[PDB]
């Protein structure tokens, strides 16, 4: 019974795909922009004992 | 004695009232109620001083449990 | 109440008279005071009640963050980016702090005027003089600066009137 | 900043991959819920932008014009498809493809991060912009309309692209954040002055500036519903956000080289607001009146004052609600008479009531009745004026009055009196025109609760 | 309320009345169809101030080109009852 | 309002138009009836002192005259009735006042509610589309090659036939339609 | 609607508040000024040695 309304409605995924592509492309712009992690005088901080990033 | 009055239909304006009445309801009875129950059940945090070695998270530093989340 | 400090916010300590009746009539003020009191005031404070009580069942707490004290734009040097970018927050942080308070003094001098009723002319004159010192101050940092401000502008506005005074100063000596 | 550009290009083949009765659908369900996803970025830093990336960064001036472009994409397809229900289904997608180009460039314009892809994008919004005016406009003055259109913009968009040019050679950058950072004075020379001019004159015909504004009513009369709604909005702010960013660069000379432009501005907006006074054409009024707005926005971003830049942005993001809801409700009556005279269709308080009262929001909101954000803007441009020079009242207030005669002129007009007699076509209105007008105003209304989302970089 | 509606009875009573208060005019002489130049023998200043008198009676201006011509009582009435809708 | 307009006004009418607006703007002036009535007959026989005059060219004096003195002594502030042209009342009700043809837009379950009514129209309808172009054939024959000379109508002469030009005459809307 | 009214506070103004506050009582608790007229501390600016 699915296959039919699968063909003439599988247009309303495309949006939703872009949205989360767009926001995993987006991670991986801020992936390289980590030169400055916990590096500012003003936000540089002692990590805490298990924590590995202070941001991602 | 009475009388027939000719007016433009009013069926349509009236329709498109009562429908956009009852979306804008329908969507926002739930928020202002789970407002309300937040509101009373999960109040407004309180200013307190950041204890010894202790570093906030991000969210912690607002005070409404709406905004916080 | 206690939730704001008594310090920043000062008040008179509130004198009131005691009622002196002089007549055998029945005051209706004191009546529907009364009426408002046992019909409003008591719901209104049960309520409350039961609402501080859910409260208390679920206590959590907000911080007031804290930034440290990084070089200022003087200490930059004339293509250093990173510094100048600290530099430039740090100053936009303490121009919105100064605008806090003069924003404080104002709001001190509106309740010293509605206050003092018909002798705010006499009994507002500390405020007055306070918040005069304050604007001249601001205007002095930050008047005439424009959109698009920086620190860099401010630094020269402040070298442009220190040596309008040096000089003034100077010439001053000689006489 | 990729989750809004990437969903606005994915509307593409969603679109021409639909069936041929659910186009308008899918368009609209995926437009508003674009605009949903791209009201996220209200939530600003304060001390600076957010800066995604290299290429996209967000301000408070950027994200209010960011929303009103993906809240006006629904709008113009709520409009659109009455007018083209006769249409092909080829060139019903390529209509829909037109409008989701000139989405896509917009919002890459106003988040660019660097003035070459700024201009490159703010060049780029003309190609669909004017195939739309000449292809679907209705009459056969749309060809004039649209050779004055593109030939405006790019008479002073390329002396634009030379200084641009010539700008990063001499500083070696072009990015905003160095830009501004790295700024130092404009001497007083004459090449400095043409600097000045040729930074300036691209964003001066795009308000449009008085003088330079005869493409204008041209353009906004002869194009279909939704391309008079995306000029008026959206491309009308496209100088102004130009400017403040420009303007960084061009101390001290603005100083001096701003005096005819505000003389300009101060007279034409008295010129425009009299001209509304005698228009035959419902739409012309309507786009002079945009002129008039926008020379006071030009005013306001001449005189550099955080006030004034406040102001001008509160100014633009109301004129442009304001302005795509008049357009609309003259097309109601555009396609239920067929004719743009003013006084062919008159009393029409007394068959459409509901839409009288829209029409009536509507002018309240162009005369900018407080606490609306059109008064907050225009009170905020004034002040700024005012401490600028105290003589400026007299315009202000001159066009003020104007202002007001003439909105209540065509709300008479149109609504007022009895009906046409012979004119016996006047359905009722469509939930669609309800919504559509509905869907104008309440945003309007609902920024006045928040007024500081939309005053910009300097609140 | 307002006034009670007006009927065609009505009108020609009042008509009739305002006419028999003439001078003029012969009480049994006049009828409801009675001409006005032929049968009373009156001219126009007469027919103006029968309009006029007519306009003060019912308070409603009847205008100049089409009071001249009113020559008969009935086609006051007629007039009258056309003008407000009286149909019965 | 009723009747087709001449050409032109004879010397005739003008005389009576400016007799009665003498009368009314004297009687704005004389607020008082009796008053205004020994002035209405003043006025009267001053008006029939030349009501036998048989030269044209000084009875057209005479008529420019009494104008002259009438705009003179006009009343600044006449009386006019409520419902005239400058009335208090004059266009009140015009907003009440809906064009049949909206009728045919209803609902139809606004339609349900009045079915005997709408019966009813559905019947005129029916006589004037069948009247029409009995209407049009008697307009085409009784009128000259060059055009109409005037605006009057001629009114129907078969035995089955209705005026020329009546149904947005015969459907008016009201002078009190709510 | 409701997303944009319970935005967090990003922009620093129930900050500044605090701030200012703090500031305003330790500087009126001990009578200094609330404000100086100079933005920048006088010690770290070098002005030209000579002005004529
Ligand atoms: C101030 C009063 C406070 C009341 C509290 C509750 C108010 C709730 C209203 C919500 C907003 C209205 C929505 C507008 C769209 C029209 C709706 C419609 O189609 O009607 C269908 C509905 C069904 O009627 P119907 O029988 O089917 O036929 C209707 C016919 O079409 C024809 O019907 P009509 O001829 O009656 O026309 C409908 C109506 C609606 O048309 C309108 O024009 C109403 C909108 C007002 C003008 C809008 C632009 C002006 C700028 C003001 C911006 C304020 C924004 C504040 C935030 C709003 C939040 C959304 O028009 C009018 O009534 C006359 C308009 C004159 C308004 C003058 C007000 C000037 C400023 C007053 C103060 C504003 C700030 C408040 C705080 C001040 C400091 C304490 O009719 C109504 O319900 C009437 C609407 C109620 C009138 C509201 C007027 C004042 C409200 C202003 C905003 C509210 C502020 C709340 C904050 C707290 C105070
Ligand atoms: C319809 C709307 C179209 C858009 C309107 C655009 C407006 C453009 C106008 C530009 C504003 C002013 C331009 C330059 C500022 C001053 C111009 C000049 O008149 O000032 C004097 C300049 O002196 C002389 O006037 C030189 C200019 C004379 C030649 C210019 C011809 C002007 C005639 C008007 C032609 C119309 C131009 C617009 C065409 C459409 C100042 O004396 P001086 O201090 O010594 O020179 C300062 C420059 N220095 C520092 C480099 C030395
Ligand atoms: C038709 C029938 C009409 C009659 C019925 C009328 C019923 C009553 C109508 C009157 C209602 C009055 C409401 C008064 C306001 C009450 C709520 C108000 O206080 O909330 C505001 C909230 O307003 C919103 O914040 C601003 C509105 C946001 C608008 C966004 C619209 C969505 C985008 C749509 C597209 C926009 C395109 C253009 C954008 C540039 C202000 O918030 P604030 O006092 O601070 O919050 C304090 C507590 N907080 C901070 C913790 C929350
Ligand atoms: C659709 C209507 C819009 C019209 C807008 C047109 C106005 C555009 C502004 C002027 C355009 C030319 C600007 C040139 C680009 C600026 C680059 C620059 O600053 O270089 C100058 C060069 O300056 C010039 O050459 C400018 C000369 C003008 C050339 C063309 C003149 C055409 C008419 C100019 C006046 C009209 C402009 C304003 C009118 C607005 C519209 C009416 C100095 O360089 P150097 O040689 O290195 O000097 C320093 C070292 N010695
Ligand atoms: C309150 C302020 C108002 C005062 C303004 C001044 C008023 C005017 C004063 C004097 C006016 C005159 O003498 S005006 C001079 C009047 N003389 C004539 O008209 C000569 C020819 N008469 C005819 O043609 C007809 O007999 C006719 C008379 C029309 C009757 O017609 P009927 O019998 O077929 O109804």
């Amino acid at each position: 019974n699915v296959l039919q309304i699968v063909r003439d409605h599988w247009v309303h995924i495309l949006v939703p795909v872009g949205f989360v592509f767009g926001c995993y492309l987006d991670r991986r712009s801020d992936e390289k922009l980590t030169a400055f992690r916990n590096k500012s005088l003003l936000f540089k901080r002692e990590l805490r004992p298990n924590e590995e990033v202070t941001w991602k | 004695k009475r009388l027939f009055i000719i007016k433009p239909s009013g069926f349509y304006d009236r329709r498109f009232l009562k429908l956009m009445r009852f979306y804008i309801l329908l969507t926002g009875i739930p928020v202002a109620i789970g407002i309300t129950l937040v509101n009373v059940f999960i109040g407004e945090a309180e200013l307190a001083d950041i204890p010894e070695g202790y570093v906030p998270e991000h969210w912690e530093y607002f005070k409404h449990p709406i905004s916080r989340w | 109440p206690d939730s704001w400090d008594k310090d920043v916010y000062p008040e008179p300590p509130r004198r009131t008279p005691a009622p002196a009746p002089q007549t055998s009539l029945p005051n209706p003020v004191t009546y529907l005071t009364k009426i408002f009191d046992l019909l409003v005031d008591r719901p209104v404070t049960l309520a409350r009640e039961f609402i501080e009580q859910q409260h208390a069942k679920n206590r959590y707490y907000y911080y007031h963050r804290e930034f440290r004290r990084v070089p200022d734009i003087t200490e930059c040097e004339e293509k250093d980016i990173l510094c100048m970018f600290e530099a430039e927050m740090q100053w936009r942080r303490d121009y919105k702090v100064d605008q806090e308070i003069v924003n404080i003094i104002q709001e001190r001098l509106k309740a010293c005027q509605q206050r003092e009723g018909e002798s705010y002319r006499q009994n507002c004159a500390k405020e007055l003089e306070q918040f005069t010192q304050v604007s001249k101050a601001f205007q002095d940092r930050y008047s005439d600066l424009g959109a698009h401000y920086s620190a860099r502008k401010c630094l020269a506005k402040q070298k442009q009137r220190m040596l309008a005074e040096r000089k003034a100063a100077k010439e001053a000596a000689a006489a | 900043m990729l989750k809004i550009i990437i969903p606005t290009t994915m509307l593409l083949p969603m679109t021409w991959m639909s069936k041929h009765n659910m186009i308008w659908i899918n368009a609209t369900v995926h437009s508003l819920l674009i605009s949903l996803i791209s009201l996220s970025l209200l939530n600003q830093l304060g001390e600076n932008s957010l800066n995604f990336s290299l290429t996209f960064f967000s301000d408070s001036l950027s994200a209010p014009l960011l929303v009103l472009t993906t809240w006006l994409l629904p709008l113009m397809l709520m409009a659109s498809q009455s007018h083209l229900s006769k249409e092909t289904t080829t060139r019903k997608k390529l209509y829909i493809t037109m409008l989701i180009l000139l989405q896509l460039f917009l919002i890459m314009t106003f988040t660019a991060t660097e003035l070459i892809l700024f201009y490159i994008l703010f060049e780029a919004t003309l190609v669909p912009t004017l195939i739309i005016i000449t292809r679907w406009g209705n009459q056969t003055e749309r060809l004039n309309a649209g050779l004055y259109f593109l030939f405006y913009t790019l008479a002073g968009s390329l002396p634009l692209l030379v200084a641009l040019v010539y700008i990063q050679n001499t500083t070696g950058s072009l990015n905003f954040l160095i830009i501004h950072y790295w700024s130092h004075p404009l001497s007083n020379s004459w090449s400095n002055i043409f600097m000045w001019l040729a930074c300036i004159m691209a964003f001066m015909v795009k308000m449009p500036l008085y003088g330079l504004h005869l493409w204008l009513p041209k353009a906004h009369v002869e194009a279909p519903i939704a391309g008079s709604m995306v000029l008026a909005a959206v491309l009308l702010k496209l100088g102004g956000y130009g400017m403040m960013r420009i303007t960084t660069i061009l101390n001290p000379l603005t100083n001096y080289m701003a005096y005819p432009f505000l003389m300009l501005s101060m007279w034409g907006m008295i010129m425009t607001s009299s001209i509304c006074l005698r228009q035959t054409d419902l739409k012309s009024l309507i786009a002079y009146s945009s002129v008039s707005h926008m020379a006071l926005v030009i005013v306001a971003i001449m005189i550099q004052t955080p006030w004034s830049f406040m102001g001008a942005t509160a100014l633009m993001i109301a004129h442009g609600l304001t302005s795509s809801m008049l357009f609309c409700l003259a097309n109601t009556n555009y396609e239920r008479v067929h004719s743009r005279t003013m006084i062919l269709a008159r009393g029409l308080q007394t068959l459409l009531p509901l839409m009288a009262t829209w029409w009536l929001v509507a002018s309240l909101t162009n005369l900018a009745l407080p606490p609306s954000i059109n008064l907050i803007g225009e009170l905020f441009i004034i002040t700024a004026s005012f401490s600028w020079s105290n003589i400026t009242i007299i315009l202000m207030g001159m066009n003020m009055m104007i202002t007001a005669l003439y909105s209540l002129y065509m709300l008479i007009t149109t609504q007022r009196g009895k009906y046409t007699h012979h004119i016996n076509n006047i359905k009722p209105s469509f939930t669609r025109e309800n919504a559509l007008m509905a869907l104008h105003i309440l945003p309007l209304l609902l920024l006045t609760l928040n007024p500081k989302m939309i005053l910009g970089p300097l609140y | 309320s307002d006034a009670p509606p007006l009927t065609l009875e009505a009108i020609k009573d009042r008509v009739l009345y305002v006419l028999k208060l003439y001078d003029k005019i012969d009480p049994e002489k006049l009828s409801v169809n009675s001409h006005f130049m032929k049968d009373l023998g009156l001219d126009s200043l007469d027919q103006v101030e029968i309009i006029m008198a007519m306009e003060d009676e019912f308070g409603f201006e009847i205008p100049d080109i089409d009071a001249e011509k009113l020559m008969c009582p009935q086609e006051i009435v007629d007039y009258i009852a056309d003008k407000k809708d009286v149909y019965e | 309002a009723f009747s087709a307009p001449a050409a032109y006004l004879t010397h005739q009418q003008k005389v009576l138009r400016l007799y009665k607006r003498a009368l009314r703007h004297l009687e704005s002036w004389c607020v008082h009836r009796d008053k205004y009535r020994y002035f209405a007959c003043l006025m009267r026989a001053r008006f029939d002192e030349h009501k036998n005059e048989k030269d044209m060219v000084k009875a057209t004096q005479l008529l420019r005259q009494a104008e002259e003195e009438f705009w003179y002594g006009q009343h600044p502030q006449p009386y006019i009735f409520p419902e005239s042209p400058g009335g208090t009342s004059y266009e009140r009700y015009e907003c009440y006042k809906v064009p049949e043809w909206c009728l045919d837009d209803w609902h139809p379950s606004e339609k349900a509610m009045y079915p005997d009514y709408f019966a009813k129209r559905e019947q005129w309808k029916r006589l004037r589309r069948e009247s029409w172009e009995r209407e049009v054939k008697q307009l085409q024959e009784e009128t000259p090659p060059g055009g109409p000379r005037t605006e009057a109508l001629p009114p129907a002469r078969k035995e089955g036939d209705l005026p020329p030009l009546w149904w947005h005459i015969v459907t008016r809307p009201r002078e009190r339609p709510m | 609607s409701t997303f944009v009214a319970y935005l967090p506070d990003y922009r620093m103004q129930e900050w500044a508040r605090r701030e200012a506050e703090r500031l305003v009582k330790y500087r009126e608790a001990n009578g200094l000024p609330l404000m100086e007229s100079n933005c920048f501390d006088p010690n770290k600016i070098q002005l030209p040695e000579d002005e004529d």
